[PDB]
């Protein structure tokens, strides 16, 4: 009972569901393997939105728990937490979201199948389910979009019980007394926050001098990590984790020294969160005796058309090099598509923005002073406070700043770092500028509402190419 | 300066924008221009 | 008496920041402002008291209501304390007015505490409440005197059962009920911050459209739908005849059909006046200086912001133009830049609008009317945020983003948000209108995942490519 098709992708995360839609769209008979039980993959089922929900909800529980509320005028009888209904609203966006792409895959008429994809022929794959079912997929082309997993700590096993991965960090069932974080990179700093405002006594522990993962401008990191240690949320910094033990009463021991050795001390916890990174997944893709072999991270090589070294079959996303983001993900699986119907496929990823949704959020595009220094560019600094910026005052939220680098000549802007009241969004009016290869006097000439946060921007930018903005 | 779009445009039909003229706000080379080289050539 | 360069009478948005600039580029500056504090209109009782009750009372609300019961958070009891309120707000206002003054010490640009009065082409002169004085020799005048409530006639504002949007931003508790006269921006936001501070709020307005001019009337409909779901009520295509204080110190508000009929009274206990407003140039010398005001009483300028006489300049509410703080401020920059010998432009299809309420609106260019209206071709890209991730995890999916681009240049014309984040999100539109941007080049831009501002990206796509990916 084969099938067959133009395009069959292999997942359906932000990469391989966007790509399956776009493929159908530009008229490419598409299918869609899903080894899991709902599409969306990572970011959709534990991923990028039940970590935002759950940023969303506690943040909120602590403007209403803290001294926010009360500040407003807004007094309350006694402020309680009602975890498994917290729990429940995240749970609730999630399976809508999963029932949406199912709805927008029957819509575009984009084949659905169920089971664990497995490349047996240059244009063949077969879907296998759970209960042995078996499905031939006969394609033209073969999109891999596998996406990725938790990266495992050497010696600490994962058991997603007292000592979880983000997945298990994002459905515990009790706000824990004690939590340790390995690894202050985006992910863990987001899920560090999360339970530091319902409760928990948190602390992240991390190899490196600075948090916030990579590619974050050091200033930005710096002032960021001294907000949040004000919040209540601790790191140790240049610290190396030697092994965990689980206790007699169900604690867990974690021992760790400074990176550069000594300095041993252990730190006791009731949930140990691990969460160093994440890796390229392509478990019996099938890409052995196909000849495709990974480089040395475990990434599937591909050229400027995501082609492998079959040219028949592509692969995009978290399974690849550049950026593990959900819009990486999303712009490749697009351009692949398009570039598979003749279309261009050259993508800058100098222009593909970060994002971390604590709160003060931090957002940034382009490069760090660190990486202009390093390519030796020549720049200039416009720098705007949200305490200066008249939306963020009127709020009472003036956390961080606006930061621009420009080219030193051409005023070109090189660098946009936002750390403070939406910077989430703002980074878009960010990524759209340095599209254009925007100056600093542009985006200063543009009109922006007042009030607005992005007022910040437009100063900064001012700032970086007058030398001075007007309300600071 | 190439307007996104203007720059994947001119890249899908092998074009190189000195060939035509900039016809867009602050100097830049929009959509609009690379359709008009796309069609003033391929006229 | 002293002398300089650039006198601007006015620290409202286009007056202190025009005055700063002046500074910025070498003008010897003074500016001149009756009142007690710096900021004018917007900072001491317009965009930001009202956009601090705006926030507040949303909080209050989600607290209040079923938003964050429905997040886990749980209260026994949620109660409203005014006064605290209301200091959260005043406390912003003052450290922003300290703000300016501080900016101007800085800047070195000289402040003269008085009313400004041109005497003389190239002299004006300030007096103080004491009775004294400061002459002020200039080479350059530029008048940023913005504007004023416009009076209903027959109602009398006392700021007190009567108020105009400086009262009801103060009010000492929240009325059972009230009305208001007006559904233009300032009067949709002041009712919903009533309204959600408990009370029963409705809007009379002569017009068949919540909003003001300008925004696009699918926008507005869409809009007021929402608002009444959250029980702001509204008396569209209606005028009101009279009100009339009662025995109680109530008031009866007589109405009536715009045009003609169905006569009803309606009692509330406080009445908000903000039909609209209007620009202030009261005993400022200009009947003197030949100077005719236009008939909305507007200045009328030049490309360079001139008036009859080549040295005195006009900016801000004081002219025509979309009557915003931003608006005024972009004007008071060009018009220094080109005073120091500067070119000088400004786009005014390029100057967004925004509904602080919640759902936000937000705008910029061209609505479906204008259009029509101009006989441009165009195509529609439409994108809502129940469809977009972030609105939807954030569990507040109102409205949607349509995007008005050319039926064959692609061009984008106009954009229209309504819902979360439209207030910053219509900025990223600004710049894409500065570029002369296609809808294709927005689609192709980067937006990082999950974002409010991927509807915008979506939309722009549904309407370039006739389909977007989520939608
Ligand atoms: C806790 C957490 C928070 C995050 N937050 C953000 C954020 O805020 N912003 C952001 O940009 N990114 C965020 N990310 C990262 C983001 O989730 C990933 O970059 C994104 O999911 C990558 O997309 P993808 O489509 O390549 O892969 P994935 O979504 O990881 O996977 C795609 C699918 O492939 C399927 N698959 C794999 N092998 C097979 C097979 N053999 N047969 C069938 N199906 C298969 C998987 O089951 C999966 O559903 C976060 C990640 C985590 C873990
Ligand atoms: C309740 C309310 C809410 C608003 N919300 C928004 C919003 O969200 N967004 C937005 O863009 N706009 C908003 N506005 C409008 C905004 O406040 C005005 O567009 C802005 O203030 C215009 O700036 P301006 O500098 O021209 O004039 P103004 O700020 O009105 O006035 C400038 C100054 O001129 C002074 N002046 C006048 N004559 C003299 C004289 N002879 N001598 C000395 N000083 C003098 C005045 O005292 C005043 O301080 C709102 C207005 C109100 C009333």
């Amino acid at each position: 009972q084969p099938i067959d098709a133009d395009v069959t992708v292999i997942g359906s995360g932000p990469g391989g569901y966007v790509a399956a839609i776009k493929a159908a769209q530009l008229g490419f008979k598409t299918v869609c393997i899903e080894k899991n039980e709902t599409l969306g993959g990572t970011c959709l089922n534990v991923g990028c939105i039940p970590s935002k929900a759950l940023l969303n909800n506690s943040h909120y529980y602590h403007m209403a728990h803290g001294t926010d509320f009360a500040s407003r005028g807004i007094e309350m009888s006694e402020v309680r937490l009602n975890l498994d209904k917290m729990m429940e609203q995240k749970s609730t966006a999630v399976k809508a979201l999963t029932g949406g792409i199912a709805h927008l895959f029957k819509q575009n008429k984009v084949v659905h199948v169920n089971g664990y994809g497995k490349i047996t022929g240059k244009n063949q794959v077969t879907a296998t389910k759970a209960d042995g079912g078996t499905q031939v997929i006969d394609t033209k082309n073969i999109l891999i979009a596998t996406g990725s997993e938790v990266t495992p700590f050497p010696g600490i096993t994962i058991d997603e019980d007292t000592i979880v991965s983000s997945t298990g960090a994002l459905s515990l069932k009790k706000v824990p007394e004690k939590m340790v974080v390995i690894g202050a990179g985006v992910i863990g700093v987001e899920l560090g926050s999360v339970w530091q405002r319902l409760g928990a006594d948190v602390t992240a522990v991390e190899f490196l001098g600075h948090v916030g993962g990579v590619g974050i401008d050091m200033e930005i990191s710096k002032n960021f990590q001294r907000i949040l240690q004000k919040q209540g949320f601790k790191f140790k910094l240049n610290t190396k984790v030697t092994g965990a033990t689980k206790k007699s009463d169900g604690k867990i021991d974690v021992s760790i020294e400074a990176a550069s050795g000594g300095k041993a001390e252990v730190i006791t916890c009731d949930v140990l969160l691990v969460c160093i990174g994440r890796r390229p997944f392509t478990k019996n893709l099938g890409l052995e005796e196909l000849g495709i072999e990974l480089d040395p991270r475990g990434r599937i090589p591909v050229n400027t058309r995501f082609q492998t070294k079959i040219p028949n079959i592509y692969a995009i996303g978290d399974v690849v090099a550049g950026p593990m983001l959900a819009h990486k993900a999303e712009d490749e699986g697009i351009i692949c598509v398009e570039g598979m119907a003749g279309g261009a496929v050259h993508i800058d990823y100098n222009c593909v923005p970060s994002v971390i949704y604590t709160h003060p959020e931090v957002a940034w595009v382009g490069k760090s002073e660190e990486q202009l220094k390093e390519e030796g560019i020549e720049y200039k600094v416009g720098k705007f406070p949200f305490a200066a910026n008249s939306r963020a005052k009127t709020n009472a939220d003036t956390d961080g700043m606006v930061k621009i680098l420009g080219q030193k000549s051409t005023d070109r802007v090189l660098g946009a770092h936002i750390l403070g009241p939406g910077a989430g969004e703002m980074v878009n009016e960010a990524a759209l500028a340095l599209e254009y290869g925007a100056s600093c006097e542009d985006i200063a000439r543009v009109c922006h509402a007042h009030p607005t946060l992005s007022e910040a921007f437009r100063e900064a930018n001012l700032a970086a190419s007058f030398g001075k903005s007007i309300n600071f | 300066r190439l307007s996104p779009a203007a720059r994947n445009i001119l890249e899908k039909h092998s074009l190189d924008a000195s060939q035509g003229t900039a016809t867009g706000p602050r100097g830049i080379f929009t959509k609009e221009d690379a359709l008009k080289l796309v069609q003033l050539k391929q006229t």
